[PDB]
């Protein structure tokens, strides 16, 4: 990765994105978002993520 | 001094029906997590003055 002062930015669009794997993955400890409900990311459909 | 004593139900589990009085007061679930009677985050007050 890069340090926080030079944080890495990536674009995601025009794809079908799997968020369930990220949520259920035990490697990740913090999935902590509240304005976005952690369970229905697949429901949340947007553009230019 | 203000008549803020009047209060109206703002948050309900679902829609009411014709001729239903609502006096029950409970912590309202504003997210995808249990509330357990604590008004912190994602758990709000049903009524507003």
């Amino acid at each position: 990765f890069a340090s926080v002062y030079a944080w890495n930015r990536k674009r995601i669009s025009n794809c079908v994105a799997d968020y369930s794997v990220l949520y259920n993955s035990a490697s990740f400890s913090t999935f902590k978002c509240y304005g976005v409900s952690p369970t229905k990311l697949n429901d949340l459909c947007f553009t230019n993520v | 001094g203000g008549n803020y004593n009047y209060r109206y139900r703002l948050f309900r589990k679902s829609n009411l029906k014709p001729f239903e009085r609502d006096i029950s007061t409970e912590i309202y679930q504003a997210g995808s997590t249990p509330c357990n009677g604590v008004q912190g985050f994602n758990c709000y007050f049903p009524l507003q003055s």
